[PDB]
């Protein structure tokens, strides 16, 4: 199931960047791609399928990498990189 | 009654870990509600107790304390709903040395505790038990207090205890005080035990010898003065919660 549904788009995810501090060095392109959307406090921000919250965002960091990390459960995670990939990011 | 809720519309999600009392299973409420579930074991508090407890912290409620939603009577065990806490017991979160804590940030858990407890201060409420122990952590980082008048239902905290409590068991506004000095030790020694290398009766024996907590290598001159200032001898020389924010908040924008 989903959990957020105005954000099941990756275009209307991205109208929530809309504020999104310049200061973050994670490009909202890639968190968008990863099912995620601005909550618009500082950097958090949430799955429209998990409801998975996520802040304190540095650099060299992939949205992709942090879904599997904190939320193997999410099932646009596994639909989107595959559950081979999920359990390698799990593994360790 | 009127603050009983059915368990129908409760959606239980992960089980939080075994405390007093019960166990707490974190759940949603109506399916949007983010709720804390404390299962009172079958027989660990009085069932008469339990009427006195839910009524005192039914109708309480601040900006920096953890709000109870409601009770579920009518089937056993007795359910308690309340305000969900994400990082937990407070003890457990200092511990954690996993989050790099600054001087700044341990002085605004001190300001959030001191805050909650000049409201109990207001409404005569005494907490009869403050330490870390008794306290919760949302996932933003503020800290509220919990468990409060539980002390009276259902070892014993010496090492959160005053002088007056230890020798002729006196319960005061100031009681709670030297709790809170202990408690503003806890987090500046990152959860570590108060009076360690000493046992409970020989905790009991040094405080009234005069014997008080060292400042811990976080905590400064000032805010180590604040901590102090709670463990005066005679309990009529310690200060209010009001006093103690307003030196908090001044030592704050120092
Ligand atoms: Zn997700």
């Amino acid at each position: 199931s989903i959990s957020n549904l105005s954000m099941q788009t990756h275009a209307a995810r991205m109208r929530t960047f809309m504020y999104w501090p310049s200061s973050v060095p994670v490009q909202p392109e890639q968190l968008a791609s990863a099912g995620f959307y601005y909550v618009g406090r500082n950097d958090d921000v949430k799955c429209f399928c998990c409801d998975g919250g996520l802040r304190c965002w540095e650099s060299g960091d992939d949205p992709w990498v942090e879904h599997a990390k904190w939320f193997p459960r999410c099932e646009f995670l596994i639909r989107m990189k595959g559950q081979e990939f999920v359990d390698e990011i799990q593994g360790r | 009654g009127s603050w009983e809720i059915d368990p129908k519309d409760l959606t239980f999600l992960k089980e939080l870990g075994t405390g007093q009392f019960g166990v707490v299973k974190y759940g949603k409420w109506r399916g949007q509600y983010d709720v804390a579930i404390k299962m009172i074991k079958e027989g660990s508090m009085s069932e008469d107790e339990f009427i006195e407890e839910a009524k005192v912290m039914m109708n309480l409620s601040h900006e920096k304390l953890v709000q109870l939603y409601g009770v579920c009577t009518k089937q056993r065990p007795i359910f308690i709903i309340t305000e969900y806490m994400a990082n937990g017991c407070l003890l457990n979160y200092l511990r954690e040395m996993r989050h790099r804590f600054q001087t700044q940030q341990l002085l605004e858990m001190c300001k959030d505790v001191c805050e909650a407890m000049e409201y109990l201060e207001s409404k005569q409420f005494l907490h009869r038990d403050l330490a870390a122990r008794n306290c919760l952590v949302n996932d933003q980082g503020v800290v509220k207090v919990s468990d409060f008048g539980l002390s009276r239902y259902v070892k014993f905290p010496v090492r959160w205890s005053p002088p007056e409590v230890l020798m002729y068991s006196k319960f005061s506004s100031k009681s709670d005080i030297w709790a809170f000095g202990v408690l503003m030790w806890e987090i500046y020694s990152l959860g570590k035990m108060p009076y360690e290398r000493f046992t409970n009766s020989e905790t009991a024996e040094h405080i009234a010898q005069g014997l008080r907590l060292y400042r811990p290598h976080l905590a400064s001159e000032k805010v180590y003065t604040i901590m102090y200032s709670c463990w005066h001898e005679k309990a009529d020389e310690r200060p209010t919660f009001k006093i103690l924010l307003s030196n908090i908040l001044d030592v704050m924008d120092e």
